[PDB]
């Protein structure tokens, strides 16, 4: 492995004790609006679209809440 | 974990060993269907506590870098903080052809070694969606103060342990995820709330968990409220004065892209 | 196409490197020690410093003695020794990490306490370029450094895939109110990539110096710890850019416990700062010719 990941591993080893991974991965994608962009943007899609996205990572939606600005989904492995 | 879909973006938060980057092709497709154009992509994660168990591209920062480079060749990786201790890995891609106004906000917290009296309430022998049972947990631990009645919330108590909650109020959101095991105690908090000072927001979370150590990272946009305050010598709520029981161990400041800044601080509780 | 291999956790950093671990792409390495108490200029001999650098494959060629400064010039490295610090800068073909432990033993034999140390390398290429040995060397550098300073930590200032500084810092400075260990050091570093061979030191004051290394793609490396330099970083860098006219530039400025916006004809690539728990800050900015 690379030296930087090697250093990060040693720091984790020194804090290891015989374990679930709490620290999270975060992905954010922001799109530009053009003349032909849907007036609702990404909110135009239905939950079908976002469920297929979660399937790509081998997870599923457990609950849903939406408002006029944001769609919120809880996920579980 | 959490998926926050807004008018102009997606925010996907995952934990465990989920291979988050596999969904990039469909996100790109989701943007092309509504006739949008990707202009800004960020991949970020606190250093993993057990990197030897991550799979796919996430087994090493070189693999995450190479994977993201195969899709976003102009992106740039960064590492903020001590590499053999608490730090963040960031990959940032931007294709901003039309200058715009950046007034967003992002506040993330990573907490370890959680209060032992509190971890009791994050355990359960049965699965419990948002209902009367979780309401007891939110009051019994203090999450009610962080997520008051003005927020639309929906949480989940896991079996045998584990807790997640999402909250939304207008265009703002709020999320928390808890791992209460004693030997790997961890809790996370993130929000995009606009605030001239995050001290009360942060302290509210610390009151719930009171962790042995924690890190806070703040992305500052130039045209945001916190941005104007930060760029005018003003305090933003992450300074050491707001945490007398904690000692700042290392702090980083980076203008990762022109006009945009990120601040990270590691705090360790004093004896 | 991976399986799980139940294996032992390395008991030391050295076991982790050997077990779980083009030429070096860096441009310069820098190794520094500071002392809990100032050292008599003459207690550490030129012979002893030279035997340490033999462990890194360097042979002494020239050395001069001045007021508060001892300068040792090797084939590919320059060593400055004052009452407050030892600083050696070398090319990347020098395995400078091999001098860490011998140098510490030498200080130990003289009853000299090291309470602060740094190892720094300036890279143009990424450590994730698997066709290069940069990653294997950095892993060995980390082994020696972390082995000697378990409390030290590595840091990466700047874009990993562009001009950046990887450095390792150990801070064991005694900061009890009753301590006489003040921290008002000046450190200013100017790295100039692709300029248009020598190792020089100019001394204007006792214990304060300016060093310049020119090597190879030609690059020049300037350093100074002069208090007068801290009051006008703007002037000195402009004089360097005129004399060398590089394509890219990397600046590092020390803001010690007891205490860069634009360069002429250069656009800012990255700007950042590392604020250490000890109160001091390392500022860094990289630039590219417009
Ligand atoms: N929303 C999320 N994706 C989320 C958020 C926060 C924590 C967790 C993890 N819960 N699980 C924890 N903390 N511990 N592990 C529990 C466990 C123990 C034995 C077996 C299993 C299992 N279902 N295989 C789980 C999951």
């Amino acid at each position: 492995k690379d030296s930087l990941s090697l250093m990060a591993m040693w720091g984790s080893i020194a804090r290891f004790d015989p374990s679930f991974e709490g620290p999270e991965k975060r992905l954010e994608v922001i799109m530009r609006v053009v003349d032909g962009t849907h007036v609702s943007g990404l909110l135009a899609h239905d939950d079908d679209v976002w469920q297929k996205v979660i399937d790509a990572i081998c997870a599923h939606i457990v609950s849903r809440e939406f408002n006029e600005y944001i769609r919120s989904y809880v996920l579980s492995e | 974990x959490s998926l926050f879909v807004m008018k102009d973006r997606v925010i996907l938060i995952t934990c465990g060993t989920i291979t988050l980057l596999n969904c990039v092709p469909l996100i790109c497709e989701a943007v092309s269907t509504v006739c949008g154009e990707v202009e800004w992509v960020s991949f970020m994660h606190k250093n993993y506590s057990f990197p030897w168990e991550q799979k796919g591209p996430h087994l090493s920062m070189a693999e995450e870098f190479k994977t993201l480079r195969s899709h976003f060749p102009s992106g740039q990786p960064f590492i903020f903080g001590p590499i053999d201790s608490d730090h963040y890995f960031l990959y940032f891609h931007s294709d901003v052809v039309q200058p715009s106004c950046s007034d967003d906000a992002q506040l993330s917290m990573t907490m370890y070694g959680l209060d032992r009296n509190q971890t009791k309430h994050w355990y359960s022998d049965k699965m419990l969606p948002t209902g009367p049972e979780t309401a007891v947990i939110r009051e019994a631990t203090g999450l009610s103060e962080v997520v008051d009645d003005s927020w639309i919330l929906h949480d989940l108590q896991y079996e045998p342990c584990g807790y997640s909650i999402n909250a939304i109020r207008g265009s703002e959101y709020q999320t928390i995820h808890i791992t209460p095991e004693e030997h790997c105690s961890f809790a996370s908090y993130e929000t995009n709330t606009c605030a001239l000072n995050y001290s009360k927001c942060i302290c509210g979370v610390l009151r719930v968990f009171d962790p042995e150590r924690f890190s806070v990272i703040v992305f500052i946009d130039p045209d945001s409220a916190v941005g104007k305050s930060y760029h005018s010598g003003g305090t933003i709520g992450v300074e050491p004065e707001y945490y007398p029981n904690y000692e700042a161990h290392h702090r980083t400041v980076n203008e990762y892209t022109p006009g945009h800044w990120v601040l990270k601080v590691n705090y360790v509780k004093r004896a | 196409t991976r399986i799980n291999q139940q294996t032992e956790c390395p008991s030391s950093v050295h076991d982790l490197v050997s077990c779980w671990g083009s030429t070096d792409s860096g441009l310069e390495k820098r190794f520094e020690l500071n002392f809990a108490q100032p050292v008599d200029i003459g207690t550490v001999t030129v012979k002893q410093l030279a035997s340490v650098m033999e462990r890194a494959g360097e042979s002494l060629r020239q050395n001069s003695a001045e007021l508060g400064i001892h300068t040792l010039k090797f084939d590919r490295s320059l060593l400055v020794f004052t009452a407050k610090q030892i600083v050696v800068r070398s090319s990347v073909s020098v395995m400078l990490h091999e001098a860490v432990h011998p140098m510490l033993e030498l200080m130990r034999s003289h009853n000299i306490i090291v309470d602060w140390a740094s190892f720094m390398r300036v890279n143009y290429g990424s450590p994730w370029d698997m066709t290069s040995e940069t990653s294997d060397i950095m892993a060995h550098e980390y082994a020696e450094l972390k082995s000697a300073f378990p409390t030290g930590h590595p840091y990466l200032a700047g874009p990993v895939d562009r001009d950046h500084c990887f450095y390792f810092v150990y801070d064991g400075i005694d900061r009890d109110p009753s301590s006489c260990r003040r921290e008002n050091d000046v450190q200013i570093n100017v790295y100039m990539y692709n300029v248009q061979e020598q190792q020089l030191l100019v001394s204007h004051c006792a214990g304060e110096y300016e060093t310049l290394r020119v090597s190879t793609h030609p690059f020049a490396s300037f350093e100074t710890n002069a208090v007068s330099a801290a009051s006008d970083i703007t002037k000195i860098v402009n004089g360097l850019l005129k004399k060398f006219y590089p394509e890219r530039v990397l600046l590092v400025l020390l803001q010690d416990r007891d205490a860069m916006d634009r360069l002429e004809g250069f656009t800012v690539v990255h700007r950042g700062a590392n604020h250490f728990g000890g109160g001091y800050v390392f500022h860094q900015a990289t630039y590219a010719r417009s």
